[PDB]
């Protein structure tokens, strides 16, 4: 017995009314229950038997449905509601959750500021290069990063990480590093950090030379 | 009522993991409970419950190598789960499985903040913490950026700081990335004045307790100058 959610992500904006479904592969009658999930915090029970609300929870949260489909509804989301949502049915053992549904805010397009630090002298030393690059404060959250080395594109050599949209100007910054040998490192010249982005018309290059 | 979870942060695989739960406010033998778990990645997952007339309802993927119990004594409830692998990775959380004679089955009411567990044969190591300078390669209008790059430690979590807690504004750590070397990398950087540049010391403060760590670096801008 499987729990669908949809949609998966859905962005909003704060004071907007908005609806969460939750689809039953088989007849579940009322035994569904929604959780609110903040990374940091222990999820928060918000409603049972689809419809009840759970206690000390703000009314703005709204349960419907019975059978094969059931509704969550936040009327004037909150800065707060934006986390992520998961049902879960508990008709019969095992127990299963939807998939879940991110809730994320929606503004302006914004281009990343892209940064780029070369190794320092002090990890140099060690034997390994670790170029980072950075995009600060962009949206969407969506954004490709391509290393270039001496104009040569990379692959399999870099990692990379996005913080979650932030609580003041919604937007998400992002963090790649090109992790080279040092004598890698000293065989070339240019180190570029191709950047993708909406807000940018065509991706931007910023990058420096090794020893200048 | 309160529940607190408690167990190894790392378990080396093929071995078994014993997580446990510790519950104020109640009596353990009065309720029935239970744990769920969230591989990174995916979403949740019911591995299974534990009442006082001992019944078996556990999830059939784990099944035939979890074992759950109760402590009436130390008032806790706990799991087991044997032949760990780097499937079972994931944050446990404990919590109440209400129920209602008549009604049946609610919810899950009360859950535990829960714990990280990483199933890895790495060994506990402390990071280096190399500086990512301001320079004109990071600089914008009258905006600087300037971080740290914490490099090759086992096992999470580290946490960052700037000037001691004093700047927080325009802070970014970002999520830490494993490395093929079984090792953990999390970079943490500050937009700050370009003007403050010449002025201000900026300082990242790194900790890392598992192995006792505890780093401090100034970043220092560098030019030609």
């Amino acid at each position: 017995l499987q729990m669908t959610q949809s949609p998966s992500f859905l962005s909003a904006s704060v004071g907007d009314r908005v609806s969460i479904t939750c689809r039953a592969s088989q007849d579940i009658q009322k035994f569904l229950a929604w959780y609110q999930l903040t990374p940091g915090d222990a999820p928060k029970l918000l409603m049972y038997s689809a419809s009840t609300l759970q206690s000390g929870v703000p009314s703005r949260f709204s349960g419907s449905g019975s059978g094969t489909e059931f509704t969550l509804t936040i009327s004037g989301l909150q800065p707060e509601d934006f986390a992520t949502y998961y049902c879960q049915h508990l008709k019969r053992y095992p127990y299963t959750f939807g998939q879940g549904t991110k809730l994320e805010i929606s503004r302006t397009v914004a281009a990343p500021s892209v940064f780029i630090f070369p190794p320092s002298d002090e990890q140099l030393k060690s034997g390994t290069a670790s170029v980072v690059c950075l995009l600060n404060n962009f949206y969407p959250r969506e954004a490709k990063v391509q290393w270039k080395v001496d104009n040569a594109l990379q692959s399999g050599n870099s990692q990379e990480s996005v913080t979650e949209q932030d609580n003041k100007d919604s937007t998400y910054s992002l963090s790649s590093t090109l992790t080279l040998s040092k004598a890698d490192y000293e065989k070339h010249k240019v180190y570029a950090c191709e950047v993708t982005h909406q807000g940018l018309s065509s991706p931007v290059t910023k990058s420096f030379n090794r020893g200048e | 009522v309160q529940l607190l979870e408690s167990g190894p942060g790392v378990v080396k695989p093929s071995e078994t993991l014993s997580l446990t739960c510790t519950v104020s406010g109640a009596s353990v033998n009065n309720y029935y409970w239970t744990w769920v778990r969230q591989p990174p990645g995916k979403g949740l997952e019911w591995i299974g419950n534990v009442y006082d007339s001992g019944d078996t309802n556990y999830n059939p993927s784990l099944s035939s190598r979890l074992s759950l119990s109760m402590d009436t004594s130390k008032n806790q409830f706990s799991l087991r789960l044997s032949s760990v692998t780097a499937a079972d990775t994931a944050t446990y959380y404990c919590a109440r499985y209400h129920r209602h004679f008549i009604r049946g089955p609610l919810s899950f009411d009360y859950w535990g903040r829960g714990t990280l567990v990483t199933v890895s044969s790495a060994s506990t190591k402390g990071p280096s913490v190399f500086p990512l300078a301001p320079s004109s390669k990071s600089t914008s209008g009258g905006t600087s950026a300037l971080g740290c790059l914490v490099k090759d430690y086992f096992p999470e979590p580290v946490t960052v700081s700037w000037n001691s807690g004093a700047l927080t504004s325009g802070v970014h750590t970002f999520p830490a990335v494993l490395q093929s070397s079984g090792l953990y990398s999390l970079s943490s950087v500050v937009t700050v004045p370009s003007s403050s540049l010449g002025t201000q010391t900026y300082i990242c403060n790194v900790n890392h307790k598992p192995s006792n760590t505890k780093v401090d670096k100034k970043v220092e801008p560098k030019s030609c100058d």
